[PDB]
């Protein structure tokens, strides 16, 4: 059809500063080029269509230039809400073509990990089985890592992670993890820990429980 | 008050069809096209087809070719995509587009042998009644539904300032995910904290206020 | 048997040409290509109450019919020409008045009035000037600017299903007389097929499905 790639892939930029995307086609679209926005968990909104024409309700600080074969979307003095993965698009001719998307981070101050773990809800116990959740929140670079210890000893097996993508205001990282057991596995041990390491410190962040105490 | 609603989760077993309607309020119907792209899970988007309303004129991408079958209704001002003898790898999000310009809510359709489960939703509370903090994070914990997706908020849409949802992860057949809230330990104890749990695809709307805990403790 | 079965298709010319002709004379349905096209409703409706009847003075008029049909053909693709080569509007040169005198003067004509000049010749040009038409209604068709439609914030699309709806009943008419032109009471069979078409394509295609559904007190899709 008509290959469109779409440079950088990735991008780390830091408030104020002004960040440059470019998009190239193989063949050459009449500046019916456009460019659009996808926020995790959203609907894509667009920015600009004719290649320069931003759309109304955006704002002025998003400029689209190019023409013929090669365009590029800039984003003079980048804002804290600008995080996430832009897509362009060439509407010229049959079948319409989307880029692969670039993606956008902020660069932001290193911070440290609020974590805290959950015992098994009462509920849940009675129902039949027991999930034991555990959130590190809150925490720059995104690189994290956590490591589920039970009775001294520790163990990896049937735990369920999940990372969020940059915050809209804290512009941080946050990360679940959660080991599902069954009532008879929890039943069985006592010590349940949940230890954190990141860059921001070299002691682990450290949060625990007694099943039998409580 | 432009927008284009969609029906957000269809679920369908494979070899079956699927007809995804999406109705469009807030502009004339018969002034734009409406374009179909699908957007599989974590890719990128893929032009399924552009019919447009006022005429009628058709035009699919030869993938699709005999795939999927557009069609606009002047009238109900709402237009359906026909998608026939679906396969595993048509699960993905459809998008209803006003032209690339206005993009709709989005329908997440999902081929599965599969049967609908809608989610059990656990309170997490604070441990050992360890007050170490001047704000106390909570959260609730959505566990084993399907399929794909659900709406997670906190105190019908009040809270929002602090919260963190994390997506859904597949966990033997069914999807897991949680939720966590925090706020002024100065608040939560004192003033109700509940977190709603919202799955389409089995019409199930769910709430969960947190009880502080056991005590007890 | 088969004779009872074609009295229903009598009833096809004098109602379906009639809804026709009536409607024509709503203000929105008034035009020069549509007063062009109750030109045919005439040498429909008569070809139905003096030639279909009495054929299931009377050769007078089963000339006088067809001979003006592929004729105000001509007229049409020729009038449509003028609009789209034409530089202002989507829109005819023709006065509503200078309308009416080249359609009296289709009919002295066509009734002073053999395949040759009557078939040929109106229906040489009238394939040619359309498919002249249907080629420029191409190439602008798509000069339009690619943003118009898809951001919003002349010829264009609708338009272009006006030539097919015209397109299609000028493309009848002659795959319904060709092969009479060129068994043989069946193939003169076969030319009394066009007069049960042009109100039947007349509604999945243009303006006028709301117009025959009015005629008849909100049908069904009200």
């Amino acid at each position: 059809d008509i290959k469109m790639t779409q440079s950088p892939s990735s991008m780390y930029a830091s408030l104020g500063e002004r960040v440059t995307i470019t998009c190239k086609a193989s063949q050459d679209i009449n500046s019916y080029l456009s460019w659009f926005q996808q926020k995790p968990g959203k609907s894509p909104k667009t920015l600009i269509y004719r290649a320069n024409r931003l759309v109304d309700g955006v704002p002025s600080r998003f400029i689209g230039t190019g023409s013929g074969q090669d365009y590029s979307l800039t984003i003079s003095s980048l804002d804290y809400a600008d995080m996430g993965i832009y897509y362009c698009l060439q509407y010229d001719e049959f079948p319409y073509t989307f880029g692969g998307g670039t993606k956008l981070e902020i660069k932001r101050a290193d911070a440290a990990p609020t974590v805290s773990i959950f015992p098994p809800s009462s509920e849940q116990l009675t129902s039949g089985g027991a999930s034991v959740v555990c959130f590190l929140n809150n925490f720059y670079p995104k690189d994290i890592n956590v490591k589920w210890k039970i009775d001294g000893s520790e163990r990896q097996n049937g735990v369920l992670n999940s990372w969020t993508d940059q915050d809209s205001k804290d512009s941080t990282y946050s990360m679940s993890s959660t080991l599902t057991l069954t009532k008879d596995e929890y039943e069985r041990h006592n010590s349940y820990t949940c230890e954190a390491t990141h860059k921001t410190s070299t002691s682990p962040i450290v949060k625990s429980f007694n099943r039998n105490e409580c | 008050e432009v927008q284009l609603q969609q029906s957000g989760a269809e679920l369908a077993r494979p070899g079956a069809s699927v007809k995804l309607s999406c109705k469009a309020s807030g502009y004339i119907f018969t002034d734009y096209y409406i374009n179909w792209v699908r957007q599989r899970t974590g890719q990128g988007f893929e032009w399924i087809g552009e019919i447009y309303p006022g005429s009628g004129n058709i035009d699919y991408n030869e993938r699709f070719k005999d795939k999927a079958t557009l069609t606009a209704d002047k009238s109900s001002s709402t237009a359906y995509m026909q998608l026939s003898s679906l396969t595993s790898e048509d699960s993905a999000v459809y998008f209803c587009v006003r032209g690339f310009g206005y993009w709709g809510q989005g329908t997440t359709l999902t081929v599965s042998s599969a049967k609908t489960t809608p989610p059990s939703v656990y309170p997490l509370a604070p441990g050992s009644a360890a007050q170490t903090n001047s704000a106390v994070t909570l959260g609730c914990l959505v566990k084993g539904y399907f399929p794909e997706p659900v709406t997670v908020t906190w105190n019908s849409g009040s809270l929002s300032s602090g919260v963190h949802t994390f997506p859904a992860v597949l966990q033997s057949d069914l999807y897991t995910l949680s939720s966590s809230v925090t706020v002024p330990s100065s608040t939560w104890p004192s003033e109700t904290v509940t977190c709603n749990v919202a799955h389409p695809a089995s019409s199930t709307k769910v709430d969960k206020k947190i009880v502080p805990r056991d005590c007890g403790c | 048997g088969m004779g009872i079965v074609m009295s229903l298709i009598v009833l096809a010319i004098v109602f379906g040409n009639v809804l026709v002709i009536t409607a024509i004379a709503f203000e929105r349905l008034q035009t020069v290509t549509n007063y062009f096209i109750t030109s045919l409703a005439c040498a429909d409706l008569v070809m139905g109450l003096a030639v279909v009847p009495f054929g299931a003075f009377w050769t007078s008029i089963d000339v006088l019919c067809v001979t003006a049909s592929i004729e105000t053909l001509c007229v049409i693709a020729v009038d449509r020409y003028f609009a789209i080569t034409s530089p202002f509007k989507y829109q005819s040169l023709l006065t509503k008045n200078k309308a009416r005198v080249i359609i009296l003067m289709v009919w002295i004509v066509s009734g002073l009035t053999s395949s040759i000049v009557s078939f040929y010749v109106p229906l040489v040009i009238m394939v040619f000037v359309y498919s002249r038409v249907f080629q420029e209604a191409k190439r602008q068709l798509q000069k339009i600017d690619k943003s118009e439609g898809r951001f919003h914030v002349k010829f264009c699309l609708k338009e272009h299903k006006a030539l097919k709806t015209l397109g299609i009943i000028m493309g009848t008419f002659t795959l319904c007389w060709l092969p009479f032109f060129i068994v043989y009471i069946l193939l003169n069979w076969i030319g009394y097929v066009n007069s049960g078409f042009n109100p039947l394509i007349y509604c999945r295609s243009p303006d006028f499905r709301i117009a025959f559904q009015e005629l008849l007190c909100l049908r069904r899709s009200s």
